[PDB]
């Protein structure tokens, strides 16, 4: 009992514990096109702070803020993975469907990229099974449905006390998402980037978990 | 004519007429009879000290007695059916408002609430127009739940049979809980004036001896939250639902001493009247306490409710106001 | 009433444990009958008692 | 159960407070992690109001 | 709307015996016949008697065995002897059951002037085919 408390509480004292600082740069995000938004016409009203400014009608995210945010997001993701809990990626976006499953399957994490049945998280035990565990963390690579409303899962995760980490875009509404990352959802370099990053954070959390378990076993 | 007769159930269907039921299966043993025979396997155990009792007949009087026994049995059952009227009244008589519904149901996860009281706020008969049936009658109950420890909530539920609906509202209401922050664990923190959809709620923060002066619904809700001292007057439309929604929004609208302290970065200091000038501290600004005094205006600009100011000068003369009423 | 439905209860100046629950703890003033629900006779006897 | 109200406040609020009322008997994971590293702004719900009259945006064009 | 020997759809909670759940048009398709005797075949006599007889044994068994009868009572006639099968619920203490076995067999045999054979198959609770 004592040493398990030790194993879980130890990583919280170190801001870097999974050492993700090196996993990207502002240059990196810059070549992954993250800094591009939609036309100023399609902008949401709640992106006004996260934006940098309008270049000839096209809006541009603040990459400094992107890094500050994404850091915290990835850190969070990791600390959940290490603590051995469910992670569910979600996107409706078609171009990237395959990626996101192919990503998630390799993380030992789950994706839901599909039509999203309505009562899914809200009414779990009826939909999924007689009693069931629910995603510990939900992670959106797009915040939208193909009809350009907010994906149900946002309202629902938020409804269920699940934390949420997702990429807001200039048109999207950030406000219900626990940890946002402002950034471009549309360009494939960007999706790929975010994919592989959450992938890696997961992998490192899992490895580090295994390790500290082995050390736990030598100490005993 | 033995051929003409029927089964009991059929007779009760065609007696009752649903297009109260007494049972004749109760009280009669096997072999029980008016001609009073004791049959070796039924009326009597198969053997006595000596084996294999024969077929025997009781007396006249032994039978008069067993018959008296069955008669007194029927009397007992009738009394037991008539004694079945007992109740606890919620607000008034046949109003289900404030009636205890009993603790909600244990969820799927083994989660159990024996701590949660439920009260029915409003039971209402609601109708619809169905091409088939003509009118269609539903019952909808608005119900609240709380443990007294400050977390509580409410929900609506609706079903054809009212029993069903009581159930439904219970369970759905555990799903929406608010935490309601109480000062010194009875009052609210500061006054709340809140307009919500054609209904105005206003509530003053009382000291301790002053129990729960409120709209009967709001009393009920405040016993479920665990708020023991409150003044609350309601203006405009009184409809139950808007009222409880309003009240809950308002009591979650609350700004706590800690939060006041934090945003203003100053100490907050309670001046009791009973304790004189003694400047009790309630809250301190974790982080940096400001070195800056705050502006004292000879003239504060605040919304002032004419009702409070009318109260202040002795201008509320309504004979209903100062009434003695029963305990909280 | 509370007081007279139970005959074994005695209204006196002596039992403080009975008279206590008819006085407001914080305000130290007695309740008028309707707060409590006692009858007028027992309420007058209670005021005179607390005195 | 819990509190499904999406408007009331951040998940942090509701969860912390429902535990505070000892209704929720099990501290959830993300909760502790959250306490450790909170995000910039609490995830609180806001009506997306339209702008009327003279109100424009704060965006600075880029030249 | 045919009301014949049918059991209506409830709120869905109502327990139903396999027999009472299969409507009249179903006889000889899924459901079987509750009785068997020669009398209705092409060249045959005295069908009526076995019908009165059958009816009376339905009422008789329902009345001699109170509250303990499970499903409708299965009569067979073979070469002048009756074979009466019953599904019977377990309520009675077994002594009483055998009392009534002897009672019935004897009484009937002397009533219909032909040898009767009785069989009780005991069941813990009414079998539920549907709902519940
Ligand atoms: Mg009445
Ligand atoms: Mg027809
Ligand atoms: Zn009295």
């Amino acid at each position: 009992n004592d040493l398990r408390d030790r194993i879980l509480s130890e990583p919280l004292k170190h801001a870097d514990f999974f050492n993700l600082k090196e996993l990207f740069s502002v240059r990196s995000l810059f070549d992954a096109r993250v800094h591009l938004g939609h036309k100023a016409g399609c902008r949401h009203r709640f992106m006004e702070p996260y934006l940098f400014g309008s270049r000839l009608g096209q809006d541009i995210i603040d990459l400094e803020q992107t890094a500050a945010h994404l850091q915290l997001a990835l850190n969070f993701t990791a600390h959940v993975a290490y603590r051995e809990g469910i992670i569910l990626f979600v996107s409706r976006h078609r171009q990237f469907a395959h990626l996101i499953e192919t990503t998630a399957r390799d993380c030992g994490e789950y994706a839901h990229t599909r039509y999203f049945k309505g009562g899914l998280l809200t009414n779990a035990p009826l939909l999924l099974g007689p009693g069931v565990r629910l995603p510990d963390l939900i992670i959106f690579l797009h915040t939208l449905n193909n009809v350009f409303e907010p994906h149900v899962a946002v309202r629902d995760a938020a409804k269920m006390n699940i934390p949420t980490v997702g990429i807001v875009d200039t048109n999207c509404n950030p406000a219900l998402i626990t940890y946002p990352v402002p950034g471009n959802d549309d360009s494939p370099p960007a999706v790929r980037l975010f994919c592989r990053l959450f992938q890696v954070a997961i992998s490192r959390a899992k490895e580090k978990r295994r390790q500290v378990e082995a050390l736990y076993r030598l100490q005993g | 004519s033995f051929f003409t007769k029927l089964t009991a159930d059929e007779l009760w269907k065609g007696a009752l007429a649903e297009s109260r039921r007494k049972d004749l299966n109760r009280g009669q043993i096997i072999g029980e009879g008016r001609h009073g025979f004791l049959w070796p396997g039924l009326n009597i155990p198969l053997m006595r000290n000596g084996a294999v009792q024969t077929i025997a007949q009781r007396s006249k009087e032994d039978q008069e007695k067993v018959e008296a026994d069955m008669v007194q049995q029927r009397e007992e059952w009738d009394r037991r059916r008539k004694m079945k009227v007992k109740r606890e009244r919620g607000w008034s008589g046949n109003t289900w408002g404030g009636v205890s519904l009993g603790p909600p149901d244990p969820g799927p996860n083994g989660e159990t609430y024996d701590d949660f009281d439920t009260r029915i706020l409003e039971v209402r008969n609601v109708f619809n127009m169905t091409a088939k049936e003509g009118r269609k009658r539903s019952v909808r109950v608005l119900v609240a739940v709380g443990n007294g420890k400050g977390a509580a909530g409410f929900a609506i539920g609706k079903a054809t049979e009212r029993a069903d609906a009581f159930r439904k509202a219970k369970n759905r209401a555990v799903h929406y809980l608010h935490y309601i922050e109480r000062y010194e664990d009875h009052t609210i923190y500061h006054d709340i004036s809140l307009k919500f959809k054609r209904t105005h709620i206003k509530m003053k923060k009382q000291p301790r001896g002053y129990g729960l002066h409120c709209h009967r619904a709001i009393m009920t809700i405040c016993r479920l939250i665990g708020i023991k001292d409150l003044y609350a007057k309601v203006s405009g439309s009184v409809n139950m639902l808007n009222l409880t929604r309003g009240l809950f929004l308002g009591l979650s609208r609350q700004e706590t001493h800690q939060q006041l302290a934090d945003k203003k970065s100053l100490h907050v200091v309670e001046f009791r009247e009973e304790c004189g000038p003694l400047p009790i501290v309630v809250a301190s600004p974790q982080g940096a306490l400001r070195k800056d005094p705050e502006p004292e205006d000879e003239v504060p600009d605040i919304t002032l409710d004419w009702e409070d100011v009318k109260a202040a000068q002795g201008m509320k003369r309504s004979v209903w106001s100062g009434l003695k009423r029963a305990a909280t | 009433c509370p007081i007279c439905r139970d005959q074994k209860l005695h209204v006196d100046f002596r039992n403080v444990k009975l008279l206590e629950q008819f006085v407001c703890a914080h305000t130290g003033i007695i309740f008028h009958a309707p707060y409590t629900g006692v009858c007028m006779k027992q309420h007058k006897k209670l005021t005179q008692a607390i005195q | 159960a819990g509190s499904r109200l999406e408007t009331v406040g951040s998940i942090f609020s509701r969860t912390r407070d429902l535990i505070r009322a000892g209704v929720l008997k099990e501290k959830p994971l993300w909760l502790d992690i959250y306490n450790a590293f909170p995000p910039l702004r609490e995830p609180v719900f806001r009506r997306p109001r339209l702008r009327y009259g003279k109100a424009k945006a704060a965006v600075q064009d880029i030249f | 709307k045919n009301r014949a020997a049918r059991v209506r759809v409830s709120k869905g909670d109502k327990p139903v015996t396999y027999e009472e759940a299969h409507a009249p048009h179903y006889i000889a398709h899924r459901k079987g016949w509750l009785s068997l005797h020669t009398g209705n075949l092409d060249g045959e006599d005295h069908a009526a008697e076995r019908t009165v007889e059958d009816v009376f044994l339905r009422k008789f068994m329902l009345g001699t065995f109170p509250g303990c009868l499970a499903d409708q009572l299965v009569l067979k006639r073979r070469a002048n002897q009756l074979e009466i099968c019953a599904l019977v619920l377990r309520q009675l203490p077994p002594h009483k059951f055998y009392f009534l076995v002897g009672y019935s067999e004897t009484l009937l045999s002397h009533f219909y002037k032909c040898p009767v054979h009785l069989h009780l198959q005991t069941v813990p609770s009414k079998v539920v085919y549907k709902y519940i």
